[PDB]
This record gives C-alpha cells, structure tokens and sequence, in this order.
C-alpha cells in the first residue's frame, strides 16, 4: 500500500485525472466492444 | 504451421506474452545525473528530437498529450525493433494489442473534442466551403468516415507488421529451400532477403511514428 | 520561349513595345508629360 | 455450396475497387506537398482543401467496401 | 512580412510596405505572391496588378513590361516601366488601337515585324481587357 | 566627353559610344536604347562592370564601379538554386532588363 | 557520485572477459572455444537448434548489425561524446559568467 | 440457384467499377488544391470549375453503380 | 439458366470498363483546373477544349456501357 | 451452352481494356490544356501532336474492342 | 471443395486491390523528389506530409490485404 | 468443350493487359505536348524521346496481346 | 481438381496486383528525373527519397507476390 | 481437363498485370522528356535515370510475366 502510492500515483495523478479523462471513456468504450466480440464466439 | 510465429507464446505452460510485453521499458533506463553515460545521453537527444517533431505543430492544450504521445511512439518502436531479433513474438502483430491502443487514444480525442469545442466539432463535421445542393450526405461521408478512423488506425499497424514479417519468413524458406539447388542463386535470394531486413528496419520506425503522428493529427483537429 | 525571342528580339524591345502601347493608349491629358517623360533622345555613334 | 462460393468471389470483386482511392489519396498528398512547396503561407486552405479531397476519397472507397460487407455478410 | 516595392522609374508607389497580398501578370502566367513566396524571378506582360493592403482594401494599377522578384527574405520587387491609375486610361483609343494594330498586321507580312505588332496587339488587349 | 578624353588613349579596345547625354534631363528611353544597342553588339561578355559618379551630396561625388553579370555565371551560381521557375530563357529576359535599369539609374546618378 | 570510465571488457560484443579468465586456469587458452564449438555441434547435431528459415533470417540481421556497428559505431560513439563536452563546456562558461557578474557588481 | 448466384458476381464486377471515379475526384480535388497555391485570387471559378468536374466524375461512378443495383435487385 | 447467368457476370464485367472514363474525366477537370489558374484569360479556349476532352472520355465510357447493355438485353 | 457462356464472359473481358484508352485520352487533352495556357501561340502544332497521341491512344482501345468483336461474334 | 476453391479466386482478387496503394506511394515519394527539388528548406514539413499521405495510401492497402486474409483464413 | 471455353475466358484476360499501354502512350504524348510548350526548339529530340517511349509502351501492350493471340490460337 | 483449379487461378489473380508497383515506381523514378533537372546539386537528397519510395513500391509489390506464392505453393 | 483450364485463365489474369509496366514507362519517359525541355545540358544524367527507372519497371512487369509462364507451361 505504500510506494505503489508514492512512485506509482503521485507522479500520474496530473494526468490520470485531468488528461486522461476522455482516454478513460474509450477505455470504457473498447472494454465493452472486447466484451461484445468475445462472446459472438 | 505459418503463422506460428504469431500463436499466442506460452513456457512451461505460464503465458510469456506478458514477460514480452512489459520489456521494452526496461531498455530505457533513467537517471538524475546531468553528465551520464553515453547511453542515456542518445536516448535522450532522441527523445528531445522527437518531442520537438511531434508537439511543435500543437497549442497548449494539445501540449499536454505530450508524454503520451512520445511515450506511446518510444513504446511502439523499441517494440517494433524488438520484433525483428529471430524467433521473437512481436506483440503489435496482434490485432488486440493494437485496437487497444487505437481506439482509447482515438475515442478520447473526439470525446474531447466534444466536451470543449461542441460547436466547433459539430461542424467541422461538415467542410463549409461546400455549396448547398448536397451538403446533406456529404456529413454522411466524413460521419462514416470519422468512425473508421480508431480501426484503421489499428488495422494500419497490425498488417504492415504482420505481413512484413511473414515475407521475411518465406523468403527465408525459400533460401533454405535453395540452399541445397543451386548456390549462387542461393547467394542472390540471401541479398534479396538483406535489403528486406533492411527495409524492415525502416518500416518499423516509420509505422511507430505514423501511428503516433496520425493520434496527433486528430488531437489537433479536436483541441 | 515567346515567339519574340526566336524572332531575335531582346526583352528590351519587348517592353520598349509594350510600355508605348500603353502610353499612346493614355488619355491626351496624361499622355503628353508621359510621352517626353520617357521620349529617348540618345545619339549612337 | 455455390452461393456462399460466389458471394466470396463477388466479395473480393467489390473490394478490387478501393486501389482507385489508395491512388486518389496518394495524388491528393502528393498534389499537397508539392502546393506547399509553391506558397507555404496558405497552410490551413492547402490543408482544408486537403481533407476536402481526402473526405471524397475516402467516400468512395468506403462505398466500395461496404458493397464487399453487403454482398459478402448481409446479402 | 510583405517588403514590397512596386516602383516606376519615375514614380514609387510602395517602398517596404507591408501588404498582405499582390496579384502579377507574369510572362508565364498570372499568380499570386504572399508572405515566404518560394524565391521567384520573372518578367512581366501588359495587364493588371492588384496589391491587397493590409487593411484588406486593393489599390490596382496597371503596368506595362516590368520585372518581379520575390526573395528568401520575404522581399518582393516589382519593377514596372509604366505604372498606371485605372482613371487614367481611355477605352475609345485603346480599341481603336487594337483595331488599327490587328488591321497592320494582317497587312504586314516580314518576320520580325509581324512580332512587333503581335506585341503591339497584346498589350493592347490586355489593356481592352483590363478597361471593362 | 569621356569618348573624346579615352579616344586617343584606348581606341584599339573600344566598342561603341554614345552623345547628345547631359544637356535632357536622362530618361529610361536613354536606358532602353543603350542597353538595345549593348546586346545588339554582338559582343556577350564574361561580366562588365559601369563605373560613374555616385551622387554623395551637393559637393561631393564618388566614382563608383557597379558589377554585370553575364548570363552565364548568373546561371551557375549556386545562390540562384534557391530562385524558382529559372532557366535560361527567363534568366535572360531578366538579365538584359536589368543592364537596362542598371544603366538608366546610373545615368539618372 | 562519478562514473567509472568504462564497462567491462566483452569479446566478440557476446562474452565478458570474465568467462576466458574463468576457464583459462583449468583448460588453457582455448579451453573456451573448443567447448564453444563442441557446444555448437552437438547443438545442430543432435537437433535441439532446428536449422529453418529462422537460421537464414537470422544470418540476415546478424550480418546488417555487425556491419551497421563496425561502420556507423565510432560515429555515434563520438557524438555522444561530443554532446557531452559541449554540455559541459557551456555549463562552465555559464559559471565563468556569473563570477564576472558579482566581481563586477 | 445459378442465375442468383451470377447476378451477385455480375454485381460486384460492375461495382469494381467506382475505382476510377474514386480516382478521378482524387485527382480533381488534388489539381485544386495546386491551382488555388498558385494563384489564390480566382478561388471561385477555381471552385467552379472544381464542382463541374466532380460533378462528370460522380457521373460516370452513379453509372456503374446503378449498373450494380440494375442487374443485382431489378434483373 | 447458365446462359442468363453468363450474361449477368458479362454485363457486369462489361461495366467495369467504365473506371477508366471516371478517371480520364477527373484529369482532364483537374487540369482545367490547373491551366485556369496559370493564365485565366483563354477561359473560353481552355474550355472548348475541356468540353472536347471530356466528349471523347464520354466516348469510351459510353462505348463500355452500351456493351454492357448489348450483351445483357439484347443478346 | 458453354461455349456461348465463356464468349460472353470473354468479350466483357476482353472490353474492360478499353479503361485504359479512356484514361489516356483524358491525360492527353489535359496536357493540351496545360501546353496551351503555357505558350498560346504554338496551337496548331499542340493541337497536331494531340491528335497523334489520341490517334495511338485510340489504336490502342480499338485493338481491344475488335478482340471484343473477334471472340463475340466471330469465334 | 467448391467453397475453398472460392475463397482462393475471392482472396486472389481481394489482394489486387493492392496495386492501386502501390501506385500512390509511388506518387506521393515522386512529388516529394520534386517538392524538395523546388525549396529544399522545408524538408522536415515535406516529409511530414510524405509520412501522412504513405499512411493513408498504405490504410487503404493493409485494408485490402485484411481483406483477403479475411476471406482466405477467416471465413 | 471447358478447354476452349477456358480459352476464350484467358484470352480476354490477357487482352485485358492493353490498358496500361494505352494510358502509358496517352501520358507519354500529353507529357510531350507540355514539353513542347515549354521549349519549343528542341523539338527533334523531344519527339525522339516520344518515340522511344511510345516504342517500349507498345512492347509491353503487344507482348500482352500476344500472350492472348498465344493461348487463344496456339495454345 | 477443382482446388488445384482454383489456386491457379487465384495465384493469377493475385500476381496482377504487381502493376500497381510497376506504375508505382515508374513515377518516382519519373519524378526523380524532373526533380533533377529541377536543382542539379541536391543529388543525394533526391536520390535518398527516391530509393525510399521505391522501397516502400516494393513493399506493396511484393507483399502481392508472396500472396501469390502463399495461396499457390503452401495453402 | 479442369486443370489445364484454370492453367489458361490463371496465365491471362497474371498477364494482366503488365498493365502497370506498361503505364510506369510511359510515365518515366514523358517526365524524360519534361525534364529535358526543362534543362537540356543533364542529358547523361537524366537518360541514366531514365533507363534505371525503365529498369524497375521492366523488373516488375517480367516478375507478372514469367509468373504467367511458370503457372502455365511449368506447373
């Protein structure tokens, strides 16, 4: 729980948080296009 | 038989594509130093360089993708050039590895695009200059056309990999097969196969920094 | 390659040409100043 | 059995047709380059004019392969 | 960006100042030069300029036989024999100029002049263009 | 005046001289005529160089020596590589107009 | 902290000096290569390394990088060499300069 | 049956034929892009002369395409 | 039949041969295009000679078609 | 029958050669545009290498007729 | 069978597709030479758009090509 | 019989291959049309380069037609 | 049999896809012709670009190739 | 037999693809003959491009011709 927060997170949040928004929306959105292609299968 | 090299790897029955997959990181080492080695120190003239390519043509809001674009074209080529050592798996021959890297970067743009921008987007749907009588199905085309820009994108790598790689291979076989036959025509299909590999090389790098430049390319028209 | 060149002519006389064109197309107000303005009156010898 | 055979066939016909917007994208970008190497101040109408032609293209070809998708899958 | 220089051998009309946009007849076709024009050299054929101020509206003259040079430094040269105003030209003479001119040339027969004439003709049809 | 004072001294390398300059005020005609009359010669030269009196001010006058290039070397200079739609043609229309306007602004000088 | 001025003494860019030192005692000087032979031959012999187009596509790249680095080595080499002196160099003017600028105030 | 099948063949064939308006427009809007940086002044009858030409293309391409639709869904 | 099935893959085969007029008139509008904006004051001389161009594509194009719908509905 | 099948299917063939022709007419009379509003004074010796060119453009697309022709309705 | 037999003629014609990729690469570099012959001071904007149009015209080719490999390996 | 069946199909095939030359010829004469107008002095060696390139533009072409001529009549 | 049958045919098929290469690299090397007659002194620029386009004609060209080989010698 | 039969066609769809061969040297020369009209003191130098670019067009186009020969009077 510790130094996966200190050298892991801290330096990312800037962008984990506000950059990578719209980034974690398509993630979202690819997530569910793998699900849909895996099962018609 | 053929596209063995591309069968998903496996040892000892533990799935290694995640061994090949995390590596090319690790080539990149990283210091606080302000005189380090030499390694380092062309690394990061070339990361300079690339920076300065890619992020020049953008404003600051497009600036901030900065670190993801350049990581993401480091990443594609050192896994590129990594393909390209024998009987190695090269993961962006997947079709899954790249439709993820395509449309999270691509998605994330237009939605961007349309958080910010709304009009702006909505209308660069439509070139204006275009006179009235078919404005209509003309926005059909660039709709059509903006949803298969994540998978060509996917598509554009996966292929010019791919394909790359098994033409290698066969010209390979084909040597092999001549090397009991006739040597000098052994000899002429060996240097065909070296100015292949050379121009593999090349299109390795030229694929990573197509993909990265084309993300670019929809960030600017989104921000 | 214009046609007055293969004829022989240098540019100068090209535009001597087309610079008087214009200037006997001038309204007679203008065209007098104009027309001594940039008359020639050198002598070769 | 023979339709699905020929569905295949008709399928890789259709899609022979997008070698004429590989061509025309190709024309369109090298047309570009060499307008910006003749006035590199007009940049962005170069450029919009650039999409424009790409957009049409890329219509075309589009056509082309959805008839492949209609007639292979669909039809 | 525009160091433009549009200037008679008698008169100046422009001399570093900055517009956004000219139009020139070159001998091989009319075109356009703005800022950072790729280095262009050429001479030039009887008709119309249209200098584009910055402030967007255009002063047009019309020249005779000049030169155009647009350097690497954005410097743009255009040297005239005659600059003109648009008021300052006639339509009645440069018709009946060209009627008189075409009627010679079909009368005229030998090389050289025929050339001159044709010359003649052109000018003064890029002019009966240019008038309205 | 300057044909008369040289006449005598350099007759054998001389070309061709012109009169009735200095009492009209020169024009570009003059120009147009002596550079017609300069390429008309015949004679293409390597280079040439005019030489004349800069106008400094009121009292005082420098002799200056202005350079011609031929189209030759105009042609072979490396710097004209980055000038566009040249040849020889175009090249030549501009050097003969450019004797003529060097000549004119020298006489005007 | 400093950085020592070189690596570590590689033969044939594949095998440290380490491993000849290491054997030499107990089977000479070209102990190492008759086992490195040996091994070669008993791995194409008894096919555990199955001669394939793998085998001629790998010639391929090995000859490109031997020859890219016996050619374009040096050159790189120096560079990065030189863009270090030239960091270091500025970085010392840059020091030179400042000292001036408290003398002369 | 085979008549069924050839008309999906025949279709895809005559389909094949939009690659060359596909190529054409390329080409149109490629030249239009070099002829504004040549000259920015006539961007109208430029644009024009643009339309007309993409207009015959689009021509030529809506032919072969009906062709398709002709032989595949009404004969 | 087989013979109604022939005729169909023919026509569309036949039709194909339309790309080729797409294209040629796509260059000769782009180069209009381009020649309109080197020197646009033959308008009229530079489109006679478009119309002219364009005419014989259309020849082709059109020789290819009705082959189409020779082949097809009369033969 | 047959035989009748593949002719038809030949002859379709066999005409799809006439793109070609197409294409090379178009670029001709382009490049006569272009040629013409480069130097307007050389217009009858344009015009007759243009009709040279679109001579053997037109030798070529009716050789690929005739063997339309030949294998149709002759062989 | 029949069904294999298909697939081979069907991936044979979807791969044709690829010449048309071919030809505009060619295009592209070919303008590239000349836009650099023309102001060799824009080399890295040049190549810029070298780089962009090869990957559109080489998009549409890999398209092609998946295509086939669709059809042969796939399907 | 399928023999001369597969024949006549292969012969319009082969045919098919005059197209490249017919375009190949209509560039060649347009590209010397724009050459004249450019500099029309060295006409001589302009219209011998045009023959030399119309002349390996035939080779080709006729090397197709042959190989049609060859499995039609010979073959 | 019919599958022998159809690799032949589809290794045709697939082989044609090479003109697009031959056409392809006619125009860069085309290009690198004018480009230096354009500026004499960029050689080595030139021909860098030149060997890169044609490189990557090749590419296309010979990814059609061992499709052919793929489909006729090992599937 | 089935075979020979596939053999033939297979042979004229490889030999289509002269087609580009043919196109690609047709360009190559009328840009020889552009860019001489354009520099007329390179001759050496642009013949020697010209007959390396022939070369790789010629390289491709007998690649698609000794294919046609090897699938029919070899395999």
């Amino acid at each position: 729980l510790q130094s996966i927060i200190k050298n892991i997170w801290i330096p990312m949040k800037p962008y984990y948080t506000k950059v990578y928004q719209e980034i974690w929306i398509g993630m979202g959105l690819m997530g569910f296009i793998v699900y849909k292609i895996r099962a018609a299968d | 038989n053929l596209f063995a090299s591309f069968i998903a790897p496996t040892i000892l029955g533990l799935p290694a594509a995640v061994l090949i997959i995390l590596f090319p990181p690790l080539l990149i080492p990283t210091s606080k130093y302000l005189i380090n080695n030499r390694l380092i120190t062309t690394q990061q003239w070339l990361i300079k360089l690339t920076s300065k390519q890619m992020m020049t043509m953008h404003n600051t809001k497009g600036r901030t993708w900065s670190l993801m674009l350049v990581s993401l074209i480091i990443f594609i080529a050192t896994t590129n050039l990594l393909g390209l050592l024998p009987h190695s798996f090269t993961p962006t021959t997947q079709l899954s590895m790249n439709l993820a890297m395509a449309i999270p970067l691509w998605a994330g743009t237009v939605i961007m695009g349309f958080r910010s921008k709304i009009k702006n987007a909505l209308a660069h749907f439509l070139p204006q200059g275009t006179p009235t009588p078919l404005i209509p199905m003309l926005v059909i085309i660039e709709t059509i056309s903006l949803l298969i820009q994540p998978m060509a994108l996917a598509v554009r790598l996966t292929a010019n990999i791919t394909a790359g790689h098994l033409l290698m291979h066969l010209i390979g076989s084909a040597t092999l097969a001549m090397s009991t036959i006739n040597l000098p025509s052994t000899l002429i299909i060996f240097t065909i196969l070296i100015l292949l590999t050379i121009l593999e090389i090349a299109v390795a790098l030229i694929q990573a920094y197509v993909f990265t430049l084309l993300v670019s390319l929809y960030l600017h028209d989104n921000t | 390659v214009a046609y007055w060149r293969q004829a022989g002519l240098s540019y100068i006389r090209y535009s001597q040409i087309c610079a008087k064109a214009v200037r006997d197309a001038l309204k007679t107000e203008f065209k007098a100043n104009a027309e001594k303005t940039s008359g020639s009156n050198v002598k070769i010898v | 059995d023979i339709d699905t055979a020929a569905k295949f066939i008709g399928a890789g016909a259709a899609t022979v047709g997008v070698a004429g917007s590989g061509a025309g994208i190709g024309t369109v970008f090298g047309s570009l380059i060499i307008g910006y190497a003749r006035n590199p101040s007009l940049k962005q109408q170069l450029f919009s004019y650039a999409i424009l032609g790409f957009a049409l293209s890329e219509a075309m070809g589009l056509f082309c392969l959805m008839v492949a998708f209609l007639i292979l899958f669909a039809m | 960006q525009m160091s433009f220089t549009f200037a008679s051998p008698t008169q100046v009309f422009f001399n570093g100042a900055n517009v956004r946009q000219v139009d020139v007849p070159t001998l091989t076709g009319a075109f356009g030069i703005l800022a950072a024009h790729v280095p262009t050299l050429q001479v030039l054929r009887p008709g119309l300029v249209v200098v584009h101020a910055e402030d967007g509206t255009t002063s047009k003259y019309f020249v005779s036989s000049g030169s155009i040079a647009v350097n690497a430094d954005s410097s743009v040269q255009l040297l005239a024999e005659e600059a003109v105003t648009l008021d300052m030209l006639d339509l009645g003479a440069a018709k009946a100029n060209l009627e008189k001119a075409q009627a010679e040339l079909v009368g005229t027969a030998d090389e050289a002049t025929r050339a001159e004439i044709q010359i003649r003709i052109e000018a003064n049809e890029a002019l009966v263009k240019a008038l309205e | 005046k300057i044909r008369g004072i040289l006449y005598r001294t350099h007759s054998d390398q001389f070309l061709v001289a012109f009169k009735e300059v200095g009492r009209k005020p020169p024009t570009f005609g003059d120009a147009s005529v002596i550079a017609l009359e300069l390429l008309n010669s015949g004679y293409e030269f390597d280079e040439g160089s005019i030489i004349f009196n800069k106008f400094r001010s009121v009292i005082s006058y420098k002799t200056e020596e202005k350079p011609i290039f031929s189209l030759n070397t105009v042609a072979s200079a490396d710097s004209m590589s980055i000038y566009d739609d040249i040849d020889a043609d175009v090249l030549q229309n501009y050097q003969e107009y450019n004797l003529a306007n060097i000549i004119y602004y020298s006489l005007k000088e | 902290p400093p950085l020592p001025e070189y690596g570590g003494k590689v033969r044939y860019g594949l095998i440290p000096e380490e491993f000849f030192q290491f054997l030499y005692p107990k089977t000479g000087v070209t102990g190492p290569y008759v086992l490195g032979t040996g091994l070669i031959l008993y791995a194409l012999s008894k096919e555990i390394y199955v001669i394939s187009a793998e085998t001629f596509t790998a010639l391929s790249v090995l000859g490109v990088m031997v020859y890219g680095i016996k050619k374009y080595g040096p050159f790189v080499a120096d560079f990065a060499d030189k863009l270090n002196e030239q960091k270091l160099a500025q970085l010392e003017e840059a020091k030179q300069a400042s000292i001036q600028h408290i003398q002369n105030a």
